[PDB]
Formats: structure tokens, C-alpha cells, sequence
């Protein structure tokens, strides 16, 4: 039987986002790729290299127009006429434009993809932005985090698969059951936090005790995610909080790479 | 005459571009061109010095980790903070398991399709493939009934019609020298290798909160709360959790990964003769295990002429032979100013030129170590720590190459270390010491808290006013890192990084001299121009990381 | 004529005592009796009917899911309430992927050390052990490689000293039949078990909210809130999770476990000529997929005079032929009340005696089905799916049997399924068919949840006066079990279990016949009294659990 | 090389807690035993049966006096002379105060063990009884549950062996680091109450997505525990209360088996 075709282009990134399906555990990359779906193009992992490589994609996108998912991995960049990020000799989004003419869905995974994420801070050298600010008239599911867990990622392909349709999503076009709720309206620190029971140092009497992480500059209060519940990597009780480490709101445009690790949430200066 | 182009140049990370000129079907110059920017050092400026780490760690996800380690080191070095053991070992541990994921991976999932074509794999014998690796490895998982799940696989795959990420590869090249037999083995090696690098991240995970991009950094220590009797925090059962993932990793290390780099090597010894890509080779020291950001497991080095007898040790992060020497140019990267910089002193203002193959033609630039080309990585680590006569090292580099005699009835000489293979060699020593550093820094860290030390964090005192400069090394997967921060009145005035794929990728340089891609490629012959295999393995012996070569 | 007594027996669950004549060499008459009460139906007398299935699920932690699951069928049966279809399918695949753990525990865990010796495995050539099996499985685990791993584990455990569980086992007994290789071969399989079995609680895990003892159901369905656009409830990423660890479980039991089965059978040829219990039969039909707690995967029924042409089919868990014949005896019991008692007017008062051979002499109650002993667990359910032309039973045990004719040039009748042995092949028959009834179910539920279906739960209404009975079938690991509930004035006024293996280990009956475990024993020969290993082998081949037994 | 031996006896017991061992993933049970202790005595995994592994109760007893770990799972019956628990024809009481005299260190596990549990509930027909209270004069060590995480049972065994000294306990004789917080003071679903949000019944709108269970009998803020970040089973994401179901109070002595599953937090019945 057929499996459904997948297209993942590479603007600014750093590769996080790929890497994270060699964490995933349902599926696990070896039964996505072999079972699950057709991952018709992808500049990691593919076989073929240069000139033979572009012939897969160009041939993955006539012959699977109007079925593959479009996935998009990394910032945009505007600057100078697109100079920034050049693939086979054209600027990325050229690549990413004529992609999306085809697609049945368009996904950005990652906060750069998603809204600009890391490589827009700043002073924003290269002019990177989302991909849905290069393609305006497309339907864009986000998917942010850097990275987001990879599962965050697969349902929503799966949803696609299994249904024919995306998943719900909120009025940032991201999927509601990862999404929907801020991680402090879902963490297990919450009762810390509500007593008045805060770390204020690394390796303090409170931090020692897994007490709030708010005045640490815990961003979970502005920052919409399921860290505190799906968490990562499958072991159980893994994410950056239940580590010792306030989340830093690398999901939430204007707060990751924004703020400073130790900026309190209520702060915006 | 005849020039050829590879862009992209997939299984690596990030955006390369590889040009070469082709005269009488061998390769007579190349150009290497790192084609994609974000400008990561002029992003981190104007910050607290605190909040360099989680911006600069995605400079890249492939070698995440590295960046983030090497960060808070530049700003402890800026205020000489000495990092609590406690916290060392924790970066130890977390350093050396993601190191582990990254060179399998790299090994099977990046490199192997290079070398193994999974066409021949369907005419093998499966029983002939295990009956092969009799005697020659106690791996568990080689057995007839195992390579026929794999060929099935495989079988399923191509009927199916949809090869995916497998479609079009270099099926049938005449450079593909393994028997049907030995590329089915290969294929269920890549296969098993995904199990193992899983489980080195799950060590990796449960200290860093998360992978890719950990987050339990900080400049003076870790974010990591050690309290055996506390509830939500690294106690005992967590520890315990680390060391169940921290058992599961040597066997296949040792048993399959060991035993496929020397198998290559005996089907394709020529590829000892070719791809030396410098004759000066500089390494860090790593795995700091003091209380003064000393004491490192791994000495490191330099070595100039491809003679090991000439080997400096460096043995310290504050070295000021290894500081001072380090400069780049970016007289043929798109920057604009030209001249050679000390990175406490570099600039990064771009000047985008298009490719050319007289001027500017790459977006990484080019470093030099007193104004020398030196190849980075872990076949210049493997030259540091045979010339220091670390008698580990010796007995791994051996044992590869017993296995290759067994295979050959020849043997493999350190003047053939210079060389694909040996890179890809010194990469598989890495790996297999790294197993140790995992179990005797795990050991450390569980009896150090019997001592009644739960330290991990010292407060950095960051003044107001005044100019202070650090620099923070460390021994990535790919060879030496440094970060460089300059602080001023409390901020970052500075940010400078020099990344072993800068080393390794970067353009010619201020002297016009070519850099290791370029320099190996030299002398490759050329099967096919429009499928140029033979390029491609060079070039992915070194690992390529173009995300980390440019930021 | 000796007399002997085992106490405790173990690799059971729980307290089991059982004593034997024996007369020229072979057991002549014989006595099982559970040691230990708690008296579980009156701690959850006066209570609300919807605690009790957190109560009584705690009767045994081995067959967890079980207890639950009845005790909330029979309130649902008195309460008269349909079972939203959705709440069938996690109650299915709970109870289908908790069976699965269990056999694969019972066969290796519990049993496996009755017929294999540890010590002969340290003779064995693995290479040899290896090469055996080519052919007969097509598991990717069977290398000489793996064995070898495995009996150098055996032979550092002996040379320590301390060989703790395996201490003093029936090493070297004359009944230990195993050639050194198959030895090897069975205690590989034992140590693959465990992560085989640990797969299948992840299943029960993620819809239970954890294992022992599952906290999801409810009188009137389940707990799990189903929303595919949920954040921390069970939505599609979830039931991924699920069915990724349903998919790991199918290999090792069809290639491993079934595979053994026969291994077993072909070394022991004439425990399929000892061990028959009874010449009647019982099975309940199991899992429900209507709305109306009926359209069962799994038929029952009731087979009589050892012939499966009179098998009469029970299709519903309302049957009054099925609930009118079921009584329980004390006679032989330590409790007060001796005359056959339909359970909902059982009663439990203790009265213990002691030790009597022609009196009380167990914890147990002799049950009975309009008066007749009758055997229960996976043999009875094997039987009657036969009966009833199943083709997926009749496929799996002609599987069974052909691996069996492949080592032995002998084949199994029907005949012989009455037997120490046959009871062991049904019940790896049935933990074959399970793994399709966990796919189908999974698969029902997307389904399902696809048609906009995401009813999990019915709230019941408890009348505040009048009486109500309810009985809950449930066809258990260790075959049928039943929980009887009256509601008085809105609580509960008599709770009475009869479970699976009160059946089977029951003591004799008001006219002093013995039980299916009683019965089985007689004939059996007897090697050394003093390690009496073959009635050891028969009493587990029934799955013993004395907390379920007595409760 | 020896290993740290361990003895294990089963009393009015539904083998739950012997059971968790199964699942444990750190020690896995098949390292437990090989590498990590000398399990001398279970009769639930003993190859050895009847008289032969009676013969390795009392051998392992004189070896290692002053050395063992004693295990204690079950409640103990003290009604009637001790007759509701009798193996190889001795009341279990027995075989428990012989076992103690020589014992290194003696561990409860379960609730059973640790207070009476679910056999002491109700009228309490057999006299059932923890531990402490048939042995006065020792210091024991309680890992309650029905049955605990098998962590909070290994990783105590861990720090006896690799520290040579039990863990810290609380008032109770139980491991802080599993039982030091209320689940209620660690709870995921804590915003929600705090904001009233409840789920009033299974399968309601609340319920779907993943209010508070308070309302629904939730004995969280009456229970000691790790249930909400430790968690079960290692997958992630497992316990009762992220499955949709309130706590019981299993861990409690006169919450769990004591109040109905709807009866609410401080109401007495
Ligand atoms: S999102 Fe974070 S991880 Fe994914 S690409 Fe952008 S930077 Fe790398
Ligand atoms: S501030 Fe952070 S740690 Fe504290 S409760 Fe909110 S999300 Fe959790
Ligand atoms: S505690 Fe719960 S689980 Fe452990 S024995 Fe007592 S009842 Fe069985
Ligand atoms: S009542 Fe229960 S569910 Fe609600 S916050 Fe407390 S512990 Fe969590
Ligand atoms: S930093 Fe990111 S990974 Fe989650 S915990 Fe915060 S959103
Ligand atoms: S019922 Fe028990 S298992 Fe934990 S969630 Fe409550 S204490
Ligand atoms: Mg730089
Ligand atoms: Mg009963
Ligand atoms: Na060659
Ligand atoms: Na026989």
C-alpha cells in the first residue's frame, strides 16, 4: 500500500526540529519513515545528494500535487532580497513558494518557522520572518517550540491521515491539544506557587525542594505549550522545569529570545 | 576544466555547497561554501552575559549541547568563576552521551549510505551474512533470522515503489565495493544504531530537561537541584534512572559500531591513501573533573608537519599558546572586513559578493592557528592522544586494527591515519572512550554526594562598570570549540564564535591556502561528474556542520 | 503407602498447601488447601455499589484489571445500565493486553523452572542451541551470540555463590528432560520475557493510569475522557503511545512463546497423557462490542463427559441456565455454613478447625455447576472455542502442532488437550488470539471515535430503597470468574465472589467429590518424595492464585 | 563479587506489591536480581518449593544474620491466635519475628504492610495489622501504596546499599523523597482549582479537558505521595489523576479503602 508523501524544506535552520523525530517514540523515525509515511524529500537523511536530489523533489512535487504535507523547518529570511539562505543556487523561499502551490497542508514546525524564533531576535541581521508572513493567502498549521516535542509534530500529521483533516487549532493556527492551555495553567508546581514557595538561587533550599521556579524568570505564566504534561523524550518527568531550570518561553513569540532567562514574567522591560 | 557543482550536499546539517574543477577525471582544486546565514553572534549582543547560553545553543541542534557548554564556560572565563565539581560532572555526563548519539548517528544514518548500497542488499544471503561475522564480533543481534527481517524491510520497501529518502541514491555505483552480504549486515547495523543513539539521549534528557537544546545551563554551574531525600528533584531514583540508559550504550559501541569501522576499511583500503585534508592538527583538552575547571580525562594539542613527534600538550582552557594563536579572515567570505581578527576582536558585518572562485565565495570564514591551516575533529584528537601516549587510546585504535588484519593480513600504519578512513577511524575511538568517561563520571558524581557535597551553582558577580574577556573551549564531536565574550559595563559588547566546521569548511584563507574539505578533495577520481560519490564520502568524513560553521 | 505435604508451593500466587498418598510410587489420593484468608466480601459489605470494584480489584494484584472489572459489570447487571460501546473497548483492551503480561509471566516467570534445568544449561554448546532452531523460528533473538551472553549471566550467578530464586531448584531431578541446549534455549526466553510482558503493561498503563491495579473504571464505564483536541487527556497522540506498544507484543509471543509451548510438549510427551482435572467444562464468552453489553469477540459454554459434541454455547452474561446452576459448598471449607448456597445468598462466616483429612481443610469453597465438578481457565475456554469451529483457535493450535511435528514426528489429538500439557497449549493459544482481539479493538475505537463517538460513561442511578441482585462475568486469565452483588436500600447487603481458581483449587464438594487440582494429581508418578516436582508440574499448569482462590 | 542479600515475605498480601517489581525499568527485576541484590527468599519467583525452599529461608537467615534487608509485604492477622495466615504450618506473625531478630534493615511495602490497607478496612475480619505494630521495638522503614511506585521501593534499597544507611523519613518511618509532599501541594490540575474549574462527572466538558477532580471525590489534598511526578510505569504522563480518575488515597492510612471514591477530601466517613 501507499503511504502519504511528506516534504520538508530547510530555510533557517538549525536542525533541531529534524532531530527531534530521533527522540520520538510513536512513531520512533524508522517506522515513520518506512511505515507511516513517504518522506519524499529531506536534505538529512536523503540517499541521494546534489543534482539527483533536486530531481527527487521536483519530481515528489508533480507527482504528488494537491496530496503531500508541506513541512517547513527554520526562519525566512527577507533581507537583501532573500541572499540569506541560497539552496541549488535560488533563495529559500523561491524553493518554499513554488511548494506550496501543490500542497493538501502547509506545517511549520519550530518557532522559527512558526513566528521568526531565534534567528528574528535581536537586531534581526538576516530579516527573518514565519512562513506564514511569505505565504498570506495559505492555511498555516504552527507547531512551535525550539524544538516543539516531535509528537507535538506526528499527531498532527497523523489527525491528517487518519481523519482527512487537520487537528483544531486556536487562533494562532496552533493545534489546541498542545497548545491550548498556558503551562501554568497546567503545572505541578502550581501549589508553589499559589503558598508563596519560591527557589530564588540555583541550589538553594527551595530549588532543592522542586519549589516554583517563577522568580528564577519561569515564563510558563505567558507561555501556551504542554512542557508540564506530554513533557519530552518519554522517560517521564522530563522537562526543563521538573529539571530545576524556569521555562525560558521559547514557544511564545516575544517571550523566547526576548526576554531574559531571568526576567520575571510580569516584566517587560 | 570540466567544473562540477553538488548543492545541496544532503546527510550533513545545514546548507553546502561543494564545487570542483575536474582534470582527467580527477580532482584538481574545490571550493567549499557554506550558503546559509543568521548572524547568531550579532543577535546575542547587548545581553546580560547570563543569557548567552540558551540564544547561542541553537546555533545548531545537530551538536546541540556543544554550544550551550561552551558559552557559559566564555563568560565564567570572562569572570573567573570556578565551577563547582558537582556541575562538572554533570557536564561531563551530558557532553560525552550526546558525543555518543552524534557519532553513531553520524557513523550509519549520515555516512553509511556512502559506502553501502541497499540494492546489493537484496541479493544477499542472509545465512552467509551471519555465518561472515562468526569469530569477528559477540554483537547479539547479527543472527540469519535478524538479517532477513532487515532484507524483508528493504524488499518491502522497493516493491512498494515509494523509496523515499532511499529513492535515487547511488545504487549501483561502481564505487560500491561491499558484497551483497556485507551491505545487508551494514543495513541492519543502521537500523539497531537507531535504538542505541535513543537511549544515549535519554541520559542526556534526564540531566538537561530536554533534547535537542538542553536547558539546565548556568554560567557558575548547573540548574540541576541535588537532594537524595527530595521530592521533584535529582535525587537517588533519578540517578539511578541515568545510569539504567548509561549500561545500554557500550555493547553496540563496542560490538557493532567498533566492528563496521574496520570492516569498511578492509573493502576499501584505498581510502586509507586519500583525503588528508591538513598536516597541522590542533585539539582541546576535555572533561574537566576538578573544582578549578581542570584536571581533564582527554589531554589536547597541537601538532604541525603530520609528525607526532612534534606534539605541544595543551592541557588547560587558559592556555595563552592556544588563546593567542587563534585568528580568521575573511578575505574570501562575505564579510567586510578583511583582515585577519583575534575573535575578541572580530567583527561579522556581512557583504554578500555572490560565488565566485578568485574571491569571496563561502558565508563561513577561515581560521588559522598562527596563521596555519589545521584540520580539527576527532582524527586530530586521536593524533593528540596517541602522541601523549595515552595508552587508552592505543588500545582502541589496536583493537580496530586487529580486526582489520584479521579481515586483510595487512595492517594500518599512523601514516595512513591521515586519511577518510582515518578520520572516520578516530571518530570510532572517540566513541568507544567516551563509554568510560560516562561510567567513571557517573561513579564520581554518586560518591562525591556520599562526601556530603550537593554544591552546583556559584553566583557570578557581574560588575557594573568595566571590560572583562573570556574565552570557553571544549572538545565538540566535530573537534576543538571556542566562544569568546567581551563584557562590558555588564553587558555583551562581543560575541565571537570559531566552530570546528568553521576550521575544517572555511574558504581559503588570508594566504590563499585552501582549507581541509578543499585541501582533501584533491586527487579524488570522478566515476561519474553528475554523480560524484567519491566527493561525497570525503567530504562526510569530516562531518559536516554548516549551521555550526557559520552561525 | 507415604504421605507428603508441599508448603508453600510456590511460583504461584499467594498461600497453597498440597498434600499427597502415595502408593507404589504414585500419588493415590490428594488434598489442596489455601492458607491464608482476608475475607474481602465482607469488607465491602454496606458500602456504595460503585466503591466496591476499587476494594475487591485488590482480592489479587497478579490477575489486577480482573476483580475491577466484574465487580462494575455486576452493579451494572443490578442496575440494569448499557455500557457506553467505547467504555467496551478500553475495558477490552485493558483486560486483552493484561492477559497477555500474565501468560507470558505464568509460562516463563512462574513455570518454566518446573521443566527446564538452569544448571544443564551451563553444559550446553550455544552454538549448537543456536542451530537447532533454524527453521522452527523465525525470531531475531535466537543467535549463539545471544546465548552465549545468557549462559555466561547463569554461570557468573553459580560462581558467585549465591544463587538466591535459583538456589536449590530440581536441578539434575530424573523428570528434568531438556537436552543442555534446549535448557539455554528456555532461559534466554525467560530473561526476552520480561521486556516482552513489560510491553504489554505500558498498554494497560497509559488506559488505566497505571498498573497493579488499574483506577480507570467507573459503574457505568470508564474514567478516560476522550477529546483527539484535548491537552492532557486521551487524545490522538496518546492513543499512539497505546498502540505503538501494542504493536511490540506479537512477535515474541508467536514466534517465541508459542514456539516454546511446543518445545516443551516435544520433550515431555507423556504429560499429555497425565494431569486431566475434570470431565466438565466452563467458559464465560468475553469481550463485549455493542451498546447492550453483549456481541461478544470470544463465545463460552459449558462441555460435558469430556466430548466436545455436547457443547451448549453461552452467548450472554444474562443466561439464566449459566447463573442458576452456580453454588458453592463449605463442607470441606473452613466456614460455617456447609450446604450448597447460590451466591447471592452466599455467606462467608469462618470457622476454622484445623487440618482435617476427612474434614475442613482448606480456606477454599467447592464450587460447583448444577452439581458437577467442573475445570476452568484457558483448557475450558480452548475446548469450547473448538467446539464451536472457531477458526482462529483451530489455525493457532494446528501452528502449535505443526512446530510440535516438526521436532517430534508426532502429532496432538483432541483427546490428549486433556492433560497437564494441553491445559499449557490452551492457554498459549489464547494468549495468541488476544493479540488480534487488541488490534480489532483498537482499531473498533478509532473507528468509533472517527463516527463522532466520544460517550465514555453512563451515570448510574442507585435506588435509595427496594433490593437489586447483579452478577459480572468475566472470562480471566485463569478462566471464568464471577462477582455477585445485592443492593438493599441503596447499599451493599451480601458480596460474593466465585472465582476461577476457587473452581479449579476448591476442596471436595457436599458429597466429597474432589476438585479439578485433587483430581489431576492422581496417578502421577513420583520420582523422590522429598522433591515431589512432578505434582508440582501439574498444579501449575493450572495458574494457581490462593488471594484469588479465597479472597 | 557478592551481592547485598534481601528477604521477602509474603503475608496477607494480594502480590501487587510483588507485581510492581515487573514493571520497574531502574533496576529492571531481571537486574535486580542478578546484579544488584541476592532476592534469598521469594516464594512467588523461588525456583526451590516445599521443604527445599524452607531449607533456603533458614540457611539464608544464619549466612547473612545482621546483613539482610527483611521485606515484609501484607498485612499481619492478629485475630485468633494468627490461624487467617499460616505457611508450612506456622502463623506468618512467626516467621516475620524470626526474620526480624537478625534483619539489617526491615522494609513495609505496601499500605497492607505499612498500616493494615485494604485487609484492615471495614470490620476488619482477620485483626489485620501493620508492621510496627507486631514489631515494636524496631525501627521500620514504610513504603506505602497499593501497591508504590517500585522505585520508591528500589531507590530506598539503593541508598541502604550504596550509602550504607536508609533514606530520610518523614514522621511516619517513610522516604521523603517519595512521601515528603501532599499530591495536592504537587498537582499538575492545581490551576484548575484554583480557578474552579471542576469536572462534576466522568465524560463532562471540564472532564475533557482535564479540569480539577476534586469534585469528584479527589483524595489528592489528604494524601502523601509522588504519584503526580513520579508518576507510574516510565512511559510519562501516567497516574490516576492524568487518566481522568481521582485519587483514592491508596497511600493513607484512613483515606484509601475507608472513604468512598465521590466522598470528598476532609469529609469524614
Ligand atoms: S526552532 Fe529552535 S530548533 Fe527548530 S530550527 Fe529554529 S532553532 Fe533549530
Ligand atoms: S511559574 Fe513556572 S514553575 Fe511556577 S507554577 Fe508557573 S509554570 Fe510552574
Ligand atoms: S498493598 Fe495493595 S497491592 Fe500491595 S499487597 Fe496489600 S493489597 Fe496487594
Ligand atoms: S484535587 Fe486532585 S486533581 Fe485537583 S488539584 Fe488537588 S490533587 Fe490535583
Ligand atoms: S522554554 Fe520551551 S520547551 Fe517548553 S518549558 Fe518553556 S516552552
Ligand atoms: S489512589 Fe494511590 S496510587 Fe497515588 S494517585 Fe492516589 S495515592
Ligand atoms: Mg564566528
Ligand atoms: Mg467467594
Ligand atoms: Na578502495
Ligand atoms: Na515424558
Amino acid at each position: 500500500p501507499q503511504r502519504p508523501p511528506v516534504i520538508w524544506i530547510g530555510a533557517q535552520e538549525c536542525t533541531g526540529c529534524t532531530e527531534s523525530l530521533l527522540r520520538a517514540t510513536h512513531p520512533t523515525v524508522e517506522n515513520l519513515v518506512l511505515e507511516t509515511i513517504s518522506l519524499e524529500y529531506h536534505e538529512v537523511l536523503s540517499a541521494a545528494f546534489g543534482h539527483q536530489v533536486e530531481e527527487n523533489k521536483h519530481n515528489a512535487l508533480e507527482k504528488y500535487k494537491g496530496q503531500y504535507v508541506l513541512v517547513v523547518d527554520g526562519s525566512i529570511p527577507l533581507k537583501d532580497n532573500g541572499i540569506y539562505c541560497m539552496v541549488a543556487g535560488e533563495p529559500i523561499v523561491d524553493h518554499i513558494r513554488r511548494a506550496a502551490e501543490g500542497a493538501a497542508a502547509i506545517i511549520a514546525i519550530g518557532s522559527c518557522a512558526a513566528w521568526g524564533g531565534v534567528a528574528a531576535a535581536g537586531v534581526n541581521p538576516t530579516g527573518a520572518v514565519g512562513l506564514q508572513e511569505v505565504l498570506p493567502g495559505k492555511t498555516i498549521i504552527n507547531i512551535p517550540g525550539c524544538p516543539p516535542n516531535p509528537h507535538n509534530f506526528l499527531a498532527t500529521v497523523a489527525h491528517i491521515i487518519t481523519y482527512g483533516k487537520p487537528p483544531k487549532l486556536d487562533a494562532k493556527n496552533r493545534p489546541t491539544f498542545a497548545y491550548g492551555r498556558l503551562i501554568h495553567e497546567h503545572c505541578e508546581r502550581r501549589p508553589h506557587f499559589d503558598a508563596g514557595r519560591f527557589a530564588k538561587e540555583f541550589g538553594d533550599e527551595g530549588h532543592r525542594e522542586g519549589w516554583c521556579l517563577y522568580h528564577l524568570g519561569c515564563k510558563g505564566p505567558e507561555t501556551y505549550g504542554n512542557c508540564s504534561t506530554l513533557q519530552f523524550c518519554d522517560v517521564g518527568g522530563v522537562w526543563p522545569v521538573a529539571i530545576g531550570h524556569p521555562c525560558y518561553g521559547c514557544n511564545e513569540e516575544g517571550i523566547g529570545f526576548h526576554k531574559g532567562i531571568h526576567q520575571l514574567a510580569h516584566v517587560e522591560n | 576544466s570540466q567544473r562540477i557543482t553538488i548543492d545541496p550536499v544532503t546527510r550533513i546539517e545545514g546548507h553546502l555547497r561543494i564545487d570542483c574543477e575536474i582534470e582527467n577525471g580527477v580532482v584538481s582544486k574545490a571550493w567549499a561554501s557554506g550558503t546559509m546565514w543568521r548572524g547568531m553572534e550579532e543577535i546575542v549582543k547587548n545581553r546580560d552575559p547570563r543569557d548567552a547560553w540558551m540564544i547561542v545553543q541553537r546555533i545548531c541542534g545537530v551538536c546541540t549541547t556543544t554550544h550551550a557548554i561552551s558559552s557559559v564556560r566564555a563568560a565564567e572565563s570572562a569572570l573567573n568563576i570556578d565551577v563547582p565539581v558537582n556541575a562538572q560532572y554533570i557536564r561531563n555526563i551530558i557532553l560525552a552521551a550526546h558525543t555518543t548519539h552524534d557519532h553513531i548517528v553520524h557513523f550509519y544514518q549520515l555516512s553509511a549510505l556512502d559506502w553501502v548500497d541497499i540494492t546489493s542488499a537484496l541479493k544477499a544471503d542472509p545465512a552467509k551474512a551471519s555465518a561472515m561475522l562468526n569469530g569477528v564480533s559477540t554483537w547479539h543481534l547479527n543472527s540469519a533470522e535478524e538479517f532477513t527481517k532487515v532484507q524483508n524491510k528493504i524488499k518491502d520497501l522497493v516493491a512498494s515503489g515509494q523509496l523515499g529518502i532511499f529513492a535515487n541514491g547511488c545504487w549501483g555505483h561502481p564505487a560500491m565495493q561491499l558484497p551483497p552480504e556485507v551491505n545487508l549486515i551494514a543495513v541492519a547495523h543502521y537500523l539497531q544504531a537507531l535504538e542505541c543513539q535513543r537511549d544515549a539521549n535519554r541520559v542526556v534528557a534526564l540531566l538537561g530537561g530536554k533534547t535537542p537544546h538542553i536547558q539546565n545551563l548556568a554560567v557558575g554551574g548547573v540548574a540541576n537541584p541535588i537532594n537524595l531525600d527530595g521530592l521533584g528533584v535529582l535525587n537517588l531514583e533519578r540517578l539511578m534512572y541515568i545510569k539504567s540508559f548509561i549500561d545500554k550504550l557500550s555493547d553496540f559501541v563496542e560490538q557493532v559500531y567498533k566492528v563496521d569501522t574496520a570492516v569498511i576499511a578492509a573493502f576499501y583500503p584505498e581510502w586509507l591513501e586519500r583525503g588528508q585534508g591538513a598536516v597541522n592538527y590542533l585539539s582541546a583538552p576535555e572533561f574537566p573533573t576538578d573544582g578549578k575547571n581542570g584536571s581533564f580525562l582527554f589531554p589536547g594539542g597541537y601538532i604541525t608537519d603530520a609528525d607526532l613527534s612534534t606534539y605541544r600538550p595543551i592541557t588547560s582552557h587558559s592556555d595563552e599558546y592556544l588563546i593567542k594563536g587563534i585568528q580568521e579572515s575573511a578575505k574570501h567570505a562575505w564579510y567586510k572586513d578583511e583582515a585577519p581578527q583575534a575573535p575578541w576582536e572580530g567583527t561579522t558585518v556581512p557583504d554578500y559578493t555572490g560565488w565566485s572562485d578568485d574571491g569571496k565565495y563561502s558565508w563561513v570564514k577561515a581560521p588559522t592557528f598562527y596563521g596555519k591551516t589545521v584540520e580539527v575533529g576527532p582524527l586530530a584528537n586521536m593524533l593528540c592522544k596517541l602522541a601523549a601516549k595515552r595508552e587508552s587510546t592505543h588500545a582502541k585504535l589496536n583493537e580496530i586494527v586487529a580486526i582489520y588484519t584479521k579481515l586483510t593480513g595487512k595492517t594500518i600504519e599512523v601514516a595512513q591515519l591521515h586519511s577518510t578512513l582515518g578520520r572516520i577511524i578516530g571518530r570510532t575511538v572517540h566513541c568507544c572512550e567516551l563509554q568510560n568517561v560516562l561510567q567513571d563520571q557517573y561513579n564520581a558524581l554518586i560518591v562525591n554526594i556520599g562526601k556530603g557535597d550537593h554544591t552546583t551553582f556559584v553566583k557570578p558577580d557581574i560588575p557594573a562598570t568595566g571590560e572583562f574577556k573570556g574565552v570557553g573551549f571544549l572538545e565538540a564531536p566535530r573537534g576543538m570549540l571556542s566562544h569568546w565574550m567581551v563584557i562590558k559595563d555588564g553587558i555583551i559588547s562581543n560575541y565571537q564564535a570559531v566552530v570546528p566546521s568553521t576550521w575544517n569548511s572555511g574558504p581559503r584563507n588570508f594566504n590563499d591556502e585552501v582549507g581541509p574539505y578543499e585541501r582533501s578533495l584533491v586527487g579524488t577520481p570522478i566515476a561519474d561528474p553528475n554523480k560524484p560519490l567519491e566527493v561525497v564520502r570525503t567530504i562526510h568524513s569530516f562531518d559536516p556542520c554548516m549551521s555550526c560553521a557559520v552561525h
